[PDB]
RNA sequence: UCGGAGUACAAAAAACCCUCCGAGUGAUUUUAAUCUAGACAAACCAGUCAAAAUAACCAUAACAUCACUUAUUGAUCCAAAAU
RNA sequence: GCCUAACGAGCCUGGUGAUAGCUGGUUGUCCGAGAAAGAAUUUUAGUUCAACCUUAAAAAUACCCCAAAAACCCUAAAUUCCA
RNA sequence: GAUAGAAAUUUUUAUCCUGACGCUAUAGAGAUAGUACCGUAAGGGAAAGAUGAAAGAAUAAAAUAAAAGUAAAAAAAAGCAAAGAUUACCCCUUCUACCUUUUGCAUAAUGGUUUAACCAGAAAAAAUCUAACAAAGAGAACUUUAGCUAGAUACCCCGAAACCAG
């Protein structure tokens, strides 16, 4: 349970950097922008993964529709893996039925 | 618990409340910030009350520090030598004025 | 959508509404949301009300 | 984002602390120390309970202790104490008997005083006569 | 029942009950008699009628068929001729 | 089985002599009555426990006072081994309203109106 | 609105090995019964020392949702009303600045006392001034934005707001338009008949 | 207006750093830590239940199923075959026209409702159109020329006593979706497609006057129209003396799904032009 | 598996590798309809009664009867029948 | 029997996070209420229904209950039902 | 039955702004390495690092001395080892370890020498709660006889003998 016994170096976090000060800037380009672009065009992500969302079953079932093709061999056997043991799971277990 | 714990028996330091009573508690330090939220109470409270206390308690005095502190404590201090340590941080001026008169009595 | 002194509103619904009930209504008014709520069904009678103040 | 316990240290000083002064391994190891810092506290309250009973008791024996000094056994002394209107609770009976041997021994006069007027009473079979001690004020 | 399917990840329906009862709009469902169609000539013509009724189902067994069933069965349906269409609202319930 | 249990009325004919000797008046009933819990309903039926819960008897050495009544006598009969009932007494008569809050009751089971003058 | 802001574009890449993915371990370390210690499948198990992680994150994992328009609207709207309720709204006209030394803004902001943070609001992107960009594009505080990248947390992470009066016409506009507006039929980047 | 801006100035700014969701917004979730929730944390005392494993849904220990004893019933019986009517009542289009989303002006077909959002078709779901309803036959005061798929009787006669024309016509599930949402259907760069037959079965409703059915014999219109008449005790008006009857007397072709447009055309919306066929062929095709 | 008596003394319910009798149908002609208020019973499924109203028949005509009458029985699916 | 120290059928890897109605384990604090079994079931080491119970919500009566009242041979403690 | 499950037909606007509410030596790759070592072989498969600007500053200089284990310092009637206490360490008095499992455990029923670090509740159909707008609501596809939309509330860990392919 040893705490470590030197003070860190202070880490000085400033947040106008441009990063921070910019955040969220253009979230309202639908509303304010005659709508032409969704808010989801701005999302920077995996490709089966912008603007869109669901439990660990359906987002891996849509990795593989998506980009299932261009897997390498370990990751997609287990990816068939991951979703065989999630369907068993999520079906035929629980408390709640 | 008892035999945990140090014990004593009961007294009164230099045979109070017999020839005459003297309040025991001697100096009351605050350290607050004017800036952090932890110290709302603690700032409301000298606004209004320590002036008051200060007049219903001649005998005490009264060290008030502004500094960029995190926590804001009371020093209570007594004749006795005694030194007893508080936090007042994130409380009431409420609560406050009801610590600071456990500290006085 | 009730902007304005809503417990003004409040005193005029149930004062309103307690002819026909024999009793004060229960009554809950939100005044950030700008809203009143009332305990049963008075819609038609409440749309009459409000209308003949003519809002 | 990976979460450790930082403080655990301190965690485990909590129940440390109470543990310092006992004997073995149950006053390092936090496995037997929590066990045994438990069982110290429930204990404890027990006997937080238990003390009260334990000190009527020795205020009792100390009573009974002065009383037949006085040739008067304790439940007589203490009923005919009764009888008299005086209320006196044990815890200071004793403190009596210990450090006011004189007013004890009053008492103890008084009680007898009483016991033999109630069956002075009980025997002569008349309302007529009360006892001088036996007599019962109401407040005022 | 499947609470999520392997290729769409949505909730299946079990059609072993779309065949075997019906459901209105107000929640209550509703079904045939048990062996109606059984053994007739040994059976009493009451007994018979009581058999050839249509009735309503607990409410258990009600919230029982409604998680065996998805979403679609519970829409607003308006059917051209529908006989059903009379008694898919409920009316002077009060509770 | 064991069953709730019918009291013969035979019970609650009274002797001459027990009203001298309980100081009840033979010609007049009293009015009302103190009833206290004595005993506890633990390791009773559960008809007892309720009697005992609708007759505000639910603390322990604890007054209450009931109407003379048949209908309260009844359940008093019922739990009347768990009780203790005496008899209300008014030697200053019934209290006024400038008296409610000098009242006190003593326990010969009397109700005294004016506590403690001066 | 502001939780939404922060939130919905969020992606966790955070991924850790179940007892599935990591490296070997696909045989019974020991037999069953007789060893005299605990029994055990693979060494992998998230037991063992270097073995799978139990849950721990899964994929990278996006957090996405979508506020009603309505209520991102009146977020804006709000924001709007309590930066002028607590007088640190400012509409400006203009936008011209003599000068393209950003210490002339600094100081400008220290004698209307405007606080430590400012947000400038203009009309359209390639219009803005350039002095202003100058100025502000050497400034960490100080920040130049065109209206359609207006939104609540900017707005709530900057002590002042400043908005040119074009900029003024074109939001009350925007915003107001929702007020009287059917739900859409199709999306609204489709032909409307008085909608653009 | 808003006292609360008044209340604004005296605290401070709104930040990003002061900021509630509303009470009651978020129910805290609770975690199986601690004396209270863990230790067995909710699941119970071994069986099959503590360890996740209790049957599927309907099973009910073995007896036979509850769902499964209860005899097969056509109820259901072809039910994604049955053709789906969204009924509207006289009551909302006369409320519908008051507050001015369709006007009465001129004629009144489905996508006129569905642009008023007096209506929703979802074609998708079989439904084949409007149906005409007679919730506020008494109320109705207004003189429409009115297009739906099916009405009834009394809603006719309410219709005609105010001088108005109903007609119901018969639109194919294809048909109906572009009508219902044409500007998404012309975008999508095809022509304009023919509109389809009723099937054997709507024959013998679309060919009836009674119904005023859009493939009736014209004939028979004025006839049986003057006899709705005698049955629900009105004067029936002349619609031909009126000023707005060259807008009520207009129809579409059987064949078309538009007011003035033509099977076989194309709209392109970007440079504001209609296309036409000039081949032969294309023009008997799109013209039979 | 179903029913009757005792257990289970007087509303109901009530167990046993408890005590005793039974049922897995005959015989007969009075061939015993449709629809529906309200109930009994009941975990569910199953079981029970039943007014009014229709239609059948004397021209204001609806309980099949007997054998202790109580029990003489079997869900879905699926097969054969064609109504 | 023997087939590389365990052969009623070798070993290793993969299927594999096999599946266990069976055992074991399941991590902060404090407060509010709080449960012993009728029914089916290759079911009695388990489920799913009832009855209880918990969290909200709408109501109006809820227990307690005097006469009167509930069988034909004999039959108790007592039930049922109710102002 | 468990379950499985389409299509017709629809929708999809460029390129730059790439990084991180991911890990920090029991974590993150098995990895300092497929090495050592173990198997005849297929195969299995580790552990381990910490001074400073300079050690071409080792009579060497510098900030924790905090786990269990020991030493400094063996023990002194009597008892789940403590608690009430007490002038006082004991002596007196009062308490049948803890988990699990059970109708019921001080049980002579289960598990643990001890310390550190790791090691186990996950899903949004209906519901409730909060809010938007409301006869309509949803940024297309749907749902609606107060609804619709959004958010928040939920369902573990280790273990067989086997079976199949190479
Ligand atoms: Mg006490
Ligand atoms: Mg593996
Ligand atoms: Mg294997
Ligand atoms: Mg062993
Ligand atoms: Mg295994
Ligand atoms: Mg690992
Ligand atoms: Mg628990
Ligand atoms: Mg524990
Ligand atoms: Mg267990
Ligand atoms: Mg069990
Ligand atoms: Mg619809
Ligand atoms: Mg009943
Ligand atoms: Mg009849
Ligand atoms: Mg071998
Ligand atoms: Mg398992
Ligand atoms: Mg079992
Ligand atoms: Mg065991
Ligand atoms: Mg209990
Ligand atoms: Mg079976
Ligand atoms: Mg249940
Ligand atoms: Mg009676
Ligand atoms: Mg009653
Ligand atoms: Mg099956
Ligand atoms: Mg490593
Ligand atoms: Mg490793
Ligand atoms: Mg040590
Ligand atoms: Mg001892
Ligand atoms: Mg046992
Ligand atoms: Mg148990
Ligand atoms: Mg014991
Ligand atoms: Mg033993
Ligand atoms: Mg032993
Ligand atoms: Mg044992
Ligand atoms: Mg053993
Ligand atoms: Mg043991
Ligand atoms: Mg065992
Ligand atoms: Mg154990
Ligand atoms: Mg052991
Ligand atoms: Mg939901
Ligand atoms: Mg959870
Ligand atoms: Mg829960
Ligand atoms: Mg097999
Ligand atoms: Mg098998």
């Amino acid at each position: 349970f040893h705490v470590r016994v030197t003070l860190p170096p202070r880490k000085v976090v400033d947040r106008w950097n441009e990063k921070r000060a910019m955040f969220g800037v253009y979230d309202n380009i639908g509303i304010l922008g005659n709508f032409e672009k969704h808010p989801k065009e701005l999302i920077k992500g995996p490709i089966w993964l912008r603007g869109w969302k669901g439990n660990e079953l359906q987002r891996c079932i849509r990795k593989k529709r998506m980009v299932g093709n261009r897997m390498f061999i370990d990751d997609l056997h287990n990816l068939n893996k991951r979703i065989s043991y999630l369907y068993k799971h999520f079906n035929r277990h629980g408390k709640y039925r | 618990t008892a035999r945990g714990t140090a014990s004593r028996f009961l007294t009164s330091v230099l045979h109070n409340g017999l020839g005459r009573y003297v309040q025991q508690l001697q100096r009351l330090s605050f350290s607050l910030s004017r800036d952090a939220p932890s110290s709302r109470g603690a700032r409301e409270f000298v606004e209004r009350e320590v002036t008051d206390f200060a007049r219903r308690n001649p005998g005490v005095v009264i060290y008030v520090n502004p500094r960029p502190c995190c926590v804001p404590r009371v020093v209570a201090e007594y004749l006795n030598g005694a030194v007893r340590e508080e936090s007042i941080h994130c409380k009431s001026v409420e609560e406050i004025a009801a610590l600071v008169q456990k500290l006085a009595d | 959508k009730v902007e304005g002194d809503i417990w003004a509103l409040q005193k005029d619904v149930e004062d309103f509404l307690s002819p026909l009930l024999g009793k004060t209504p229960v009554t809950q008014v939100n005044e950030v949301t700008g809203t009143l709520r009332v305990k049963g069904y008075f819609d038609q009678q409440l749309k009459a009300w409000l209308l003949e103040k003519g809002f | 984002l990976r979460s450790r316990v930082t403080d655990r240290y301190w965690r485990v000083q909590e129940v440390l602390k109470h543990a310092r002064h006992f004997r073995g391994r149950k006053n390092r190891c936090y496995r037997l120390a929590v066990r045994a810092v438990t069982r110290a506290f429930v204990k404890c309250t027990r006997a937080r309970r238990l003390k009260k009973r334990s000190l009527r008791t020795l205020w009792i024996n100390r009573i009974t202790a002065a009383s037949q000094e006085h040739g008067l056994k304790y439940p007589a002394f203490i009923i005919n104490l009764i009888k008299c209107q005086v209320e006196l609770n044990r815890k200071v009976l004793a403190d009596l008997a210990i450090y006011e041997p004189k007013t004890f021994k009053s008492l103890a006069a008084l009680a007898k005083r009483r016991r033999e007027e109630g069956f002075a009473a009980a025997l002569g079979d008349g309302k007529e006569p009360d006892g001088i001690f036996s007599r019962v004020v109401q407040h005022r | 029942v499947t609470y999520f399917s392997s290729r769409k990840g949505k909730r299946k329906t079990v059609k072993a009950v779309i065949y075997r009862f019906l459901r209105l709009h107000s929640g209550l469902w509703l079904r045939r008699k048990a062996g109606y169609k059984k053994k007739l000539w040994k059976k009493t013509a009451a007994r018979k009628r009581r058999l050839r009724e249509f009735v309503f189902c607990n409410k258990t067994q009600s919230k029982l068929l409604d998680k065996m069933t998805t979403s679609f069965w519970k829409r607003r349906n308006w059917y051209a001729d529908d006989p059903y269409q009379k008694y898919q609202d409920r009316t002077n319930l009060k509770v | 089985k064991f069953t709730r249990s019918r009291i013969p009325d035979k019970v609650f004919q009274p002797s001459p002599e027990d009203h001298e000797k309980y100081g009840g008046d033979p010609q007049y009933p009293h009015k009302l009555h103190i009833v206290t819990r004595i005993k506890s309903t633990k390791r009773r039926p559960y008809w007892e426990k309720d009697i005992i819960k609708m007759l505000g008897l639910e603390k322990a050495h604890t007054p209450q006072v009931h109407k003379n009544i048949p209908s309260v006598n009844a359940k008093l009969k019922v739990v009347k081994h768990l009780i203790r009932i005496k008899p209300l007494k008014l030697p200053q008569g019934l209290p006024t309203e400038e008296d409610m809050a000098n009242t006190c009751l003593k326990s010969n089971g009397e109700l005294v109106v004016r506590w403690l003058l001066n | 609105v502001a939780i939404w802001q922060k939130n919905f574009k969020r992606i966790s890449y955070a991924k850790t090995k179940t007892r599935a993915e990591v490296r070997g371990g696909g045989r019974k370390p020991w037999v069953q019964k007789g060893s005299g210690r605990a029994r055990h499948g693979s060494i992998r198990s998230p037991i063992w020392r270097g073995g799978g992680v139990a849950h721990g994150p899964r994929g990278p994992t996006s957090y996405y949702y979508m506020l009603p328009m309505k209520v991102r609207v009146q977020g804006l709207k709000v924001a709007l009303t309590v930066k002028l309720a607590q007088d640190d709204l400012h509409i400006v006209d203009s936008l011209e600045l003599p000068t393209a030394d950003p210490q002339y803004l600094i100081e400008l902001a220290r004698y209307r006392r405007w606080g430590d943070s400012v947000l400038l609001v203009d009309l359209e992107h390639e219009d803005m001034p350039q002095n202003v960009v100058a100025a502000t594009s050497g400034l960490k505080t100080f920040n130049l934005v065109p209206a359609v990248g207006l939104n609540v947390h900017s707005m709530l992470k900057h002590q002042t707001l400043v908005l040119t009066l074009p900029t003024v016409a074109f939001l009350e506009e925007k915003l107001l338009w929702h007020n009287s507006r059917y739900t859409p039929l199709y999306p609204f980047r489709l032909p409307y008949c008085d909608f653009p | 207006g808003p006292r609360a801006l008044d209340l604004l100035r005296a605290l401070p700014r709104v930040s990003l750093a002061n900021l509630k969701p509303n009470p009651g917004s978020r129910k805290p979730e609770r975690r199986p830590r601690g004396r209270r929730r863990g230790r067995k944390c909710g699941r119970g005392h071994k069986g099959e239940r503590q360890r996740g494993t209790r049957p599927r849904l309907g099973f009910e220990g073995g007896q036979t199923p509850f769902y499964l004893r209860i005899p097969k019933y056509g109820f259901n019986e072809g039910h994604s075959f049955r053709h789906q009517y969204q009924p509207l009542s006289l009551n909302r289009l006369q409320y519908l026209i008051d507050l001015g989303r369709v006007d009465p002006t001129q004629p009144i077909d489905l996508t006129q409702l569905v642009n008023g959002r007096g209506v929703t078709i979802q074609p998708s779901k079989r439904d084949y159109g409007v149906q005409l309803v007679e919730e506020g036959a008494d109320t109705f005061k207004a003189k429409v020329n009115i297009e739906v798929q099916m009405a009834s009787e009394l809603a006719i006669a309410a219709i005609e006593k105010n001088g108005g024309v109903v007609t119901t016509a018969f639109y194919d599930p294809r048909s109906l979706e572009i009508l219902c949402k044409p500007v998404p259907f012309f975008l999508r760069g095809q022509p304009i497609p023919k509109r389809m037959l009723p099937p054997e079965a709507l024959v013998p409703y679309y060919t009836d006057a009674k119904n005023r059915g859009y493939l009736a014999d014209p004939a028979r219109f004025p006839e049986a129209r003057l006899e709705l008449a005698r049955k629900y005790g009105y004067v029936l008006p002349d619609i031909t003396k009126d000023e707005l009857f060259k807008m009520l007397s207009t129809r579409k072709d059987p064949r078309q799904i538009f007011f003035g447009l033509a099977p076989g055309w194309v709209v392109n919306m970007a440079d504001k032009k209609i296309l036409k066929p000039t081949d032969e062929n294309l023009l008997k095709y799109y013209s039979s």
